């Protein structure tokens, strides 16, 4: 009856029932291995920690994310992913349950395929359907006129709609993300001595990231003001007691979204695309796409973003022409409270994929209907 | 019979608990994340799963300090065995560790589905066959009803007859003679308490006739599909035919 | 029965409204734009017209913030499909996002053809069969004032007797006893006021009855051929025979 919903990306993995409003399953999507001889007896037998679990012992491991860039690349451990929030985490059987699932858009087919293969095999699953990781947020938003800036851990992607009908021309997909941002970090790290290279370092370099960063309002002033003073730093304690200084970093990594160039990524960037994917529609709309522009994703939540947009594409768009950002508390979740929202409304017993579909046509279903 | 609210529990915790209580389990449990370190309980619930225990392998109590943990992990690695292979469960995440350890998470994984498959091996053991559904049950139940005369018949397991759980005792008595005191049949059993009364008063008296029911007053007073149709299915139980 | 202008509104918007309101309508519109945007009002109208309603598929209000405009949307396309297909309305260029929106015109499209409906309905109700029409009616009502030998006859629906309302009160109290107050019939009713007061007596007293009458004081003190006939119809309506 209740359908589930998850949307799978590539850092955290959310899920929970349909009607919610706030998911009670939270673990990122890792899959550990061993990468040492083993001693005590009785211990071991655990060839793969997942999730939590897996971040809590990651000091003796190697840890994977199978997926990368809104693609999934290794399908034996997404499938432990998978069976660890079913079972373990939710507390719920699939053969009863229909599902829901979103995926960043400009992927490839394959994926889908293989996506409705596993479930109507492996799991049984009763019913499914696909999503684009966007258009939820609107649901969420309450809307239906506006621009979906998602940037999440792996994809960031823009969708403008107008009155429920998409603009697929318009689309823009890049490949930037906290990812790239958690290795430019860690890599100016050297510059002030502290060398961190591992996994799990890396994953307390993503620690102090969601702590310690934010945008600049104006870069240069910033960075000027950073070098002439010691106001700005800030320290931060690793788990074994030690202590790290950070000063202008705070603000100089994130800048890499408005110059990727610093990473050697010729792009446009972010206020740039966002202007570029307008300009491509047609003229009467740009008007309440400017005045609707929407965030989502963990990336947006830095302190300093929305008011650096508005001083930023105002600057490119035309004068006395209003420049509007929407930003709520509720990101990282506008996404999957839209699935959420989408599930318990009655129009769906139609849209479903079924297991009788799949028997007949097989995985090219979900490109026939979608 | 100390039902009662622990020191941070969950609303799951208590069910998992009175379930396993319920369930002629020999040391009593007093709560979960400590008593089923040793796994012993566990080797006791997957014979009532029918699924078979080497008991040898199984170490008796640790009641060394010094073999202790050892022993504790030996039997809990072999009980995640008998969850993998045999009986098949997934428990994709899962080792002794992580019984032993007192996971609040895995733990549970475990308990819950043993819990459906004990259910399940019931629901084939009232229909010869592989399944039954509420088609059959609903029949059976208000015939049963019918004959007895005392009252009205189930249209739904969500009937809010069963917020009063009449119905329930109606049943019991329709099934066995009046081996049960009426003074605690209230109509108007518009209090809680009352409706509660009535209900710890089914379970009870279900369990003295030896129909194996696990259930909580919340859970009749409050009509919740899955649960009250369990408590009507292991009525079915003890004597149909 | 706060009657006056709002901030704002046309002439027909408070008849439509009026017409709401008169009709026994559950959530008290303070103005149509607003309130209909749900649509459930829409939704107790079609049954009045007689036009089947799927509850079922009807949501509830909206209290989520999060479900909100879809719920509504829904109920709206539903609306929508019940005007369409089975009680065959026309809305050719309607469809659910003008009734959330609030679109001034199309809502009215809707609505005057319900009005309509609801009315014809009735007309086919007075005389059985199919339609009526003036003759019968002014037939019948100047026999009513005949027998009370109260006042004058109808010889039009444009009768300027009608301004005053007074053949109307001299029906109201015609076809049943003196339940009503005569210190108000007053001729010479030459005041604006005291036309209106005589009028909204009228209407309320109708009412009172259960003469479903919907009118304003304001066409009847002037006279207005559709709408007049429709106060005497609905007033055959309760009780004829
Ligand atoms: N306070 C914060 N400031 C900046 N970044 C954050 C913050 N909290 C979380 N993040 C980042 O946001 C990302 C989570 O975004 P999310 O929408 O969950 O990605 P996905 O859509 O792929 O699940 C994480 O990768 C994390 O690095
Ligand atoms: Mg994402």
């Amino acid at each position: 009856t209740t359908a589930l919903v998850c949307d799978n990306g590539s850092g955290l993995v959310k899920a929970g029932f349909a009607g919610d409003d706030a998911p009670r399953a939270v673990f990122p999507s890792i899959v550990g291995r061993p990468r040492h001889q083993g001693v005590m007896v009785g211990m071991g037998q655990k060839d793969s920690y997942v999730g939590d679990e897996a971040q809590s012992k990651r000091g003796i491991l190697t840890l994977k994310y199978p997926i990368e860039h809104g693609i999934i690349t290794n399908w034996d451990d997404m499938e432990k992913i998978w069976h660890h929030t079913f079972y373990n985490e939710l507390r719920v059987a699939p053969e009863e349950h229909p599902t829901l699932l979103t995926e960043a858009p400009l992927n490839p087919k394959a994926n889908r395929e293989k996506m409705t293969q596993i479930m109507f095999e492996t799991f049984n699953v009763p019913a499914m359907y696909v999503a684009i990781q966007a258009v939820l947020s609107l649901y969420a938003s309450g809307r239906t006129t506006g621009i979906v800036l998602d940037s999440g851990d792996g994809v960031t992607h823009n969708v403008p709609i107008y009155e429920g009908y998409a603009l697929p021309h318009a689309i823009m997909r890049l490949d930037l993300a906290g990812r790239d941002l958690t290795d430019y970090l860690m890599k100016i790290l050297t510059e002030r001595g502290y060398s961190f290279v591992t996994t799990a370092e890396r994953e307390i370099v993503r620690d102090i990231k969601e702590k310690l960063c934010y945008v600049a309002l104006d870069f240069e002033n910033e960075m000027a003001t950073a070098a002439s003073s010691s106001s700005l730093e800030k320290s931060y304690e690793l788990p074994d007691g030690q202590v790290i200084t950070i000063g202008n970093e705070r603000f100089r990594c994130p800048e890499t979204l408005f110059q990727p160039s610093f990473i050697g990524m010729e792009s446009a960037g972010i206020h740039e695309t966002t202007y570029n994917s307008i300009m491509k529609c047609d003229i009467d709309i740009r008007k309440d796409l400017y005045a609707n522009n929407v965030m989502s994703g963990g990336t947006t939540m830095y302190p300093g973003i929305a008011d650096r947009m508005q001083k930023e594409i105002t600057a490119l768009a035309p004068s006395t022409m209003k420049i509007k950002i929407i930003a709520p508390p509720e990101r990282k979740y506008s996404v999957w409270i839209g699935g959420s929202i989408l599930a318990s409304l009655s129009t769906f017993q139609q849209m479903w994929i079924t297991k009788q579909e799949y028997d007949e046509a097989g995985p090219s279903i979900v490109h026939r209907k979608c | 019979i100390d039902w009662g609210a622990l020191e941070g529990e969950t609303r799951e915790e208590r069910t998992f608990r009175n379930w396993m209580n319920s369930l002629g389990v020999n040391p009593r449990v007093n709560h979960l994340y400590s008593d089923l370190s040793d796994a012993l309980v566990i080797f006791q619930l997957y014979e009532k799963i029918k699924v078979p225990v080497d008991w040898n392998r199984v170490n008796k109590p640790p009641y060394p300090k010094l073999g202790g943990n050892m022993k504790k992990l030996e039997n809990c690695n072999y009980a995640v065995e008998l969850g993998k292979n045999q009986a098949k469960f997934s428990l994709v995440g899962i080792g002794g560790q992580d019984l032993n350890e007192g996971n609040r998470t895995l733990t549970l994984a475990l308990i819950w589905q043993l819990m459906r498959r004990y259910t399940l091996n019931i629901l084939e053991e009232i229909g010869g066959g592989q399944k039954v559904n509420d088609d059959i049950i609903v029949n059976w139940v208000n015939e049963t009803l019918r004959e007895a005369e005392k009252s009205s018949s189930i249209s739904s397991f969500k009937d809010p007859k069963i917020s009063t759980s009449l119905p329930v005792l109606d049943l019991i008595d329709a099934i066995q003679p009046g081996s049960i005191n009426y003074d605690l049949l209230k109509t108007e059993n518009l209090n809680d308490d009352e409706k509660l009364n009535n209900a710890k008063y089914a379970i009870s008296m279900a369990r003295k006739i030896g129909a194996r029911v696990y259930a909580l007053p919340e859970d009749l007073v409050e009509v919740n599909p899955k649960m009250v149709m369990t408590v009507f299915a292991c009525l079915m139980g003890k004597g149909m035919k």
